[PDB]
């Protein structure tokens, strides 16, 4: 069965530390040839309102008051994964319980 | 507009076949897609086309619907 | 002038033209104008275009030696 | 400097030449580029390393007595407890495939942030506690065995893949039968290796 | 028994088909006097077609709910049910000829090109050169591999007309 | 006789031979190997 | 020069009529070996056929000329492959085909890397310090422990004849072999069987008085004897 | 109207000129051919596209060019 809370909170905390402490330093770094100044980079001008809207907004990256680079946006994503994840083996564990084996025997 | 996501563009210049086996690879051809309408539209075309004759293969051997099996016309 | 503008007359060329009908193909030269023309050499073919003439005008730039 | 040669006779590649572990092959000429090259390298020195642990956990689950690798894993599909040597250590599944997904998952982006190209193939350091690596001609001489009983232990996991696919028998009963019955139990007598024998 | 097919031998259908045609033979044959040609041409009829149905028994063939036998095509499906001879065979013998008849005629045409005007030559047919050629392509295999080893089958783009861009 | 045998070297006259050649080598082959349909001896 | 000509009267062809070749007939009506490459190729690949011959023709005749004579009790190479398959100590058959034929690939792929680089197998510290002996002569022809006795170190006249002889015994081997499947699918008795219905009647014994070899033969005798 | 490009590859043999049924060719003096002559089409308002011109030029490709466009009553080669 496995409790959704415990198995949720573990999932969404364990994606986020790979997110803030391991994937991170690897993050920032597959960005740099895929939006980077050199390239590229900003793909629209600005002029009028679509051009403006197709320009990032100012919240995205602002500022980061973390000491890594783990936006809230990274967080967002991260903490999605970790849901994910976390209701994969709720799933997994639910259809356990039910009596079905779906591995092969 | 967010810090995340895939640029087309860069994921066109990353593959690249190494040792030449494509030459340039897919590079320039995300200006080629997004200038040309008639590129989208033979792909869209192509596309939904290929995905139509999925439901011509699929909806006889699958009835998706109620007594429509029985409907031999239909 | 000294020598002489173009190939040697009755040697192979090979046209570079891409438009032409006989690109990358081998020819014989007939003449080549010392006046100065545009497309001064003029190249031979043994086959015929769809039009049926064999005889046209290059460039200098567009007749190399044929390679073996 | 080179290692040997898989063939004597082949046309020498003038890229392998330096490498570790050189015995000429590529009959294919892959890998040309210097930075596949590379890349090939540190992938073929990793797969060497799983596959001696995982030939090393083959070999000891079986001399010990303790069943074979193919129904090791099988207490997750019959309900069982697990069991290592005999300690019966309390684990569940559930607690199990995470710590191994978020434990890998931390090795592997630790590895991969590495950012040296020799630290990627040999980082030493942590990973060198007592550091029989000092001296560069014993560096050389361990990297070419750690080569060579890597490739061995590579194809020893494919032939417990395909011995175990073709035939039922562990490896130990399978090596049992080799030297009982040499000329009447292989690979040929199986039926499904070669089809129509 | 494979696809879901029984022998000719042991099928049912194919004899229901073999005795309809030997019945309507044999109502075709009745309507002559016995020391008449077209009698003898009815029964060398009645024989061929008795002959080819038991030809085409004991020989492997396989036939599914109607007699009509069917043909494997798989090979080691084929080999291992003794079908080889079915399909694998003939591709290999139309292989073999068919390369030498292209040999022939790449032969013909290298060799007829050397000469002043080359299409007199390829609208009048040199007989003895072309017989020559035509009793010396037996091995084409071999020497078609060899002019791919050496180079001398495939030319280069560079020499070959192509179309603008 | 050279002019006529380069009119029986032309392209129709040896095809006509070629033709003539091959389906008489079909046709007595089906004839005295009646219905070939299986690769058996 | 040539040895002799397999069709006199008839055009030699250039690359073989200057040829200092062991056993050359000028038999190249496709003009197969007109590269010196392909040449050795095609000489190599004859060897081998002809090594294949001899060894197959005699194992077929001399222990069926024995068991002809009573001395021995095998039977004929139609059949010693399935009683052997059937015997009480019997090793499996997709055991010995497999590992004689792995056996065959090591000494083939020996073959193929020392012809397609001359004196390769030579190179040191390769195969347990017997590499050494390795090295071919010429092609097809590697010496060493190929040629213990020393039979080949003679005088070169000497090794052309001894190449002739092995060439022209290979032929008729090739030629043998290939008379041995035919008349066992045709008349569906041994080599020695035959030879003696050859013997015994020489008329009535041969390729033409069957159906087999020649079809509508018989049609025609059973038309000429009505 | 159908519009008439003529370009510099031209060697003045005045066989479009000929070929032409509406008069719409001419011969101007040049220097960049051997003959001095260069084609011009100055009346290209008369022309119908009917390409005979392109099938009397010698040169390979065409150093003459019919594009048809804007189909007029003389291009439509009308008598009502
Ligand atoms: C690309 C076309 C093609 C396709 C679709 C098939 C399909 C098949 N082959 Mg075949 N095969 C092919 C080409 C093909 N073959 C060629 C070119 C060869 C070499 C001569 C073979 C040699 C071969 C063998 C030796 C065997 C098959 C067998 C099979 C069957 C099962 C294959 C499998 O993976 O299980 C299947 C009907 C197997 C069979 O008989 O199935 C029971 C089998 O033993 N095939
Ligand atoms: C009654 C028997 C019969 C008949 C009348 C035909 C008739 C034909 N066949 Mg078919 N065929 C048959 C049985 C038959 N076939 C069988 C039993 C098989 C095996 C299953 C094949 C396999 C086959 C192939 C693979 C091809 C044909 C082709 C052809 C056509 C032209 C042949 C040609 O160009 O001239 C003779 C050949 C030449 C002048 C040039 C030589 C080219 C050959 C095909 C190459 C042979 C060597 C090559 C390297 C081998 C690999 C082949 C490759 C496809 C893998 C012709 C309509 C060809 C075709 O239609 O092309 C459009 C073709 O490519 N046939
Ligand atoms: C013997 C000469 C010869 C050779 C070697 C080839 C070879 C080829 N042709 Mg070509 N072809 C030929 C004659 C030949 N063709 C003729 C005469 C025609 C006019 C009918 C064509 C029409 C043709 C087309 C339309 C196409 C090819 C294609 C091909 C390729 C596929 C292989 C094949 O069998 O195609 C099949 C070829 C045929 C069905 C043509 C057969 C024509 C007759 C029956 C054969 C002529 C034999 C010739 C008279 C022998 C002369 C011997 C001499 C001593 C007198 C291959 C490169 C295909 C291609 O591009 O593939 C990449 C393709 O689409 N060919
Ligand atoms: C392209 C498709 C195709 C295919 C694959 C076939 C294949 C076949 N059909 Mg069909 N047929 C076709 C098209 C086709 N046909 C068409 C278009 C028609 C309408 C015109 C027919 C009409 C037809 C009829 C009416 C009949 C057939 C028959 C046959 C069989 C003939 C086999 C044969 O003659 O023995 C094999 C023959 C050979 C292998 C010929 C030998 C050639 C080799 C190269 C040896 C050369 C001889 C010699 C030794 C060379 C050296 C000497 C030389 C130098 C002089 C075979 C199953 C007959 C049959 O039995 O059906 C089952 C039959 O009754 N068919
Ligand atoms: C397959 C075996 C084989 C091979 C590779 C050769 C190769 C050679 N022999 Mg040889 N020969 C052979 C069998 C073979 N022979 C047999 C069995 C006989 C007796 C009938 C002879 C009689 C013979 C004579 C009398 C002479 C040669 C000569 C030659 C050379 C000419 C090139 C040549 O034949 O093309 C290479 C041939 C092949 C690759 C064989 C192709 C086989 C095809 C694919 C099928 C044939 C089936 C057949 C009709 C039955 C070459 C070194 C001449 C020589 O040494 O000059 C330098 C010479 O004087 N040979
Ligand atoms: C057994 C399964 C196949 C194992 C690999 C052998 C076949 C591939 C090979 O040799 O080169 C890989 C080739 C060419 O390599 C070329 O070069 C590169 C290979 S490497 O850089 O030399 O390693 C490759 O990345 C590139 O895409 C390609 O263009 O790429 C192909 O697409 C070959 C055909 C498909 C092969 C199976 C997929
Ligand atoms: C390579 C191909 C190998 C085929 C091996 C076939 C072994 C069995 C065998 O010879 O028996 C049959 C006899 O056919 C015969 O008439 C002999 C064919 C000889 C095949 C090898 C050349 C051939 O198979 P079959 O005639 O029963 O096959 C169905 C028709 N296609
Ligand atoms: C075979 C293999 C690699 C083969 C590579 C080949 C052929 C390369 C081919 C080429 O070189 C050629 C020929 C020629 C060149 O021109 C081209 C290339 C392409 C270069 C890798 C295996 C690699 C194998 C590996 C890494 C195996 C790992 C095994 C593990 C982890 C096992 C663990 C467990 O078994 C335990 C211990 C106990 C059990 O109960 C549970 C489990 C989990 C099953
Ligand atoms: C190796 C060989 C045979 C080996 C057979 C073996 C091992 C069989 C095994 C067994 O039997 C034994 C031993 C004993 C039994 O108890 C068991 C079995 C299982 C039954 C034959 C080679 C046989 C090789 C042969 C017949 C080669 C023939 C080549 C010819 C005719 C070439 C001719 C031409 O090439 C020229 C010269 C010039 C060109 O221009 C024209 C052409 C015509 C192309
Ligand atoms: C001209 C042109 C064009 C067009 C094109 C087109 C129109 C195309 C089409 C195309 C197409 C139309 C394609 C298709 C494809 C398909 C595919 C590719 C498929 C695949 C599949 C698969 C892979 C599968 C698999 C599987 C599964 C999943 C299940 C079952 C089993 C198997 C394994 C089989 C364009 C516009 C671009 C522009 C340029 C030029
Ligand atoms: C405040 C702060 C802090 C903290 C933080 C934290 C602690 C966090 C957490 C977090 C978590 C702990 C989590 C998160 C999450 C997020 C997100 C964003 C999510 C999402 C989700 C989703 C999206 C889902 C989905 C779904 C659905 C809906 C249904 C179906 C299934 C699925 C799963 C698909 C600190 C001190 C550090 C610093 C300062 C500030
Ligand atoms: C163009 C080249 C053609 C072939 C070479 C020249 C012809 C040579 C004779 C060919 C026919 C020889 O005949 C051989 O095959 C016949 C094929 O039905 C078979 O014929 C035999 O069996 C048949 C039934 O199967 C009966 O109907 C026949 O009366 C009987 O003679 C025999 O196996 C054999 O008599
Ligand atoms: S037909 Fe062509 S080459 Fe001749 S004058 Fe006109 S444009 Fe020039």
């Amino acid at each position: 069965m496995i409790e959704a809370p415990v198995a949720i909170g573990g999932s969404t905390v364990a994606l986020l530390g790979l997110g803030r402490f391991v994937f991170l330093p690897y993050q920032r770094r597959r960005t740099d040839m895929e939006v980077g100044p050199g390239k590229l980079g900003p793909k629209t001008t600005g002029d009028t309102f679509f051009d403006r809207l197709q320009k990032p907004a100012s919240f995205v990256e602002t500022k980061s008051k973390d000491p890594s680079g783990f936006g809230i946006i990274d967080v967002l994503g991260w903490g999605a994964l970790g849901h994910v994840f976390g209701y994969f083996l709720l799933a997994c564990s639910s259809l356990q319980d039910a009596g079905i084996d779906a591995f092969p025997r | 507009n967010f810090g995340i996501g895939h640029r087309l563009e860069a994921i066109l210049e990353a593959h690249t076949p190494p040792a030449g086996g494509l030459g340039a690879g897919h590079k320039g051809l995300f200006h080629t897609v997004n200038n040309s309408l008639h590129f989208q539209l033979g792909l869209a075309l192509a596309s939904v086309g290929t995905i139509t004759s999925l439901v011509a293969q699929h909806m006889y051997s699958l009835p998706p619907y109620a007594y429509l099996a029985v409907d031999f016309t239909t | 002038k000294k020598k002489e503008v173009g190939p040697k007359r009755g040697s192979l060329v090979k046209v570079l033209r891409p438009e032409s009908y006989w690109y990358n193909q081998v020819g014989k030269v007939v003449s080549v104008d010392q006046s100065g023309i545009r497309y001064p050499v003029v190249v031979r073919f043994e086959n015929q275009n769809y039009a049926g003439v064999s005889t046209n005008n290059y460039a200098l730039d567009e007749v190399t030696d044929p390679p073996a | 400097q080179r290692a040997g040669n898989f063939a004597p006779g082949s046309e020498p590649k003038e890229y392998l030449n330096d490498l570790p572990g050189n015995f000429n092959f590529d009959p294919l000429e892959l890998g040309k580029e210097k930075g596949t090259l590379q890349r090939y390298r540190e992938a073929e020195l990793i797969h060497c390393r799983w596959a001696m642990l995982g030939a090393a956990g083959c070999l000891a689950v079986e001399v010990l007595g303790l069943g074979n690798w193919y129904d090791a894993p099988l207490w997750a599909v019959t309900g069982d407890k697990p069991t290592w040597f005999g300690i019966e250590v309390p684990f569940d599944i559930a607690t199990i495939l995470g710590v191994e997904v978020v434990a890998m998952a931390v090795a592997e982006g630790l590895r991969n942030d590495n950012q040296d190209m020799e630290k990627r193939l040999y980082p030493g350091g942590a990973f060198d506690p007592l550091g029989f690596s000092k001296d560069p001609k014993s560096f050389e001489d361990k990297k070419l065995k750690e080569l060579k009983n890597g490739r061995l232990a590579m194809v020893a996991c494919l032939g417990f893949a395909g011995q175990h696919a073709a035939t039922g028998k562990p490896i130990l009963e399978a090596l049992g039968d080799h030297l009982s019955s040499p000329f009447f139990n292989n690979f040929a007598t199986n039926g499904v290796s070669v089809p129509g024998v | 028994d494979v696809a879901g097919l029984t022998p000719c031998s042991e099928s049912k259908a194919y004899n229901k088909l073999e005795r309809k045609e030997l019945k309507t033979l044999e109502k075709r044959l009745k309507k002559y006097e016995p020391g008449s040609a077209p009698y003898l041409a009815l029964q060398a009829t009645k024989e061929r077609t008795q002959n080819r149905f038991k030809n085409y028994a004991k020989a492997g063939l396989l036939c599914g709910n109607d007699g009509l036998p069917h043909l494997i095509s798989d090979p080691g499906l084929a080999l291992r049910f003794n079908h080889a001879g079915e399909v694998f065979i003939p591709t290999f013998g139309f292989l073999y000829v068919a390369g030498y008849i292209g040999h022939v005629g790449r032969q013909y045409i290298i060799k007829s090109k050397e000469d002043a005007k080359p299409t007199d030559k390829e609208i009048i047919l040199d007989v003895p050169l072309a017989l020559q050629l035509a009793f010396q392509g037996w091995a084409w295999p071999l020497a078609a591999i060899q002019e791919l080893r050496n180079g001398s089958l495939l030319e280069k783009d560079e020499n070959i007309t192509v179309s603008p861009r | 006789m050279k002019d006529f045998t380069t009119y029986l070297s032309t392209a129709p006259v040896v095809g006509l031979g070629w033709a003539i050649f091959t389906s008489g080598l079909l046709i007595e082959i089906n004839r005295f190997f009646p219905d070939p349909l299986v690769f058996s001896f | 020069n040539m040895n002799g000509n397999w069709l006199p009267g008839s055009q030699t062809p250039a690359h073989l009529k200057d040829l200092k070749m062991a056993g050359n007939f000028g038999f190249d009506p496709l003009n197969l070996g007109a590269e010196p490459e392909a040449l050795r190729w095609y000489q190599q690949a004859e060897l081998v056929h002809s090594r294949t011959a001899m060894m197959a023709v005699a194992g077929i005749l001399i222990p069926g000329l024995f068991t002809k004579l009573g001395a021995l009790n095998v039977p004929q190479w139609y059949e010693a492959g399935k009683v052997y398959i059937e015997g009480e100590g019997a090793i499996p058959f997709g055991t010995l085909l497999m590992s004689t034929l792995f056996s065959y690939a090591f000494v083939e792929g020996k073959r193929w890397q020392d012809f397609r680089n001359p004196g390769s197998q030579a190179e040191p510290g390769t195969f347990f310090g017997l590499e050494g002996m390795f090295k071919g002569t010429d092609n097809g022809y590697p010496g060493g422990i190929f040629d213990p006795l020393g039979y080949s170190k003679t005088s070169p006249e000497k090794l052309d004849e001894l190449k002739l002889k092995e060439i022209k015994n290979g032929r008729l081997a090739m030629v043998a072999f290939l008379g041995f499947a035919g008349q066992y699918s045709a008349t569906g008795k041994g080599p020695i069987d035959n030879l003696a219905d050859h013997l015994a009647d020489p008329w009535h014994n041969t390729f033409a008085e069957n159906g087999v070899s020649v079809p509508g033969l018989s049609a025609v005798e059973q038309a000429a004897a009505s | 109207a159908h519009v008439v490009k003529i370009y510099d590859t031209c060697i003045g043999c005045t066989q479009c000129v000929r070929a032409c049924p509406l008069d719409v060719l001419e011969m101007v003096p040049w220097d960049g051919c051997k003959a001095a002559q260069m084609a011009s089409s100055p009346r290209t308002e008369d022309c119908v596209g009917c390409k005979r011109c392109e099938t009397a030029c010698p040169t390979d490709f065409l150093s003459v060019r019919v594009y048809l466009g804007n189909e007029s009553t003389r291009s439509l080669g009308l008598a009502y």
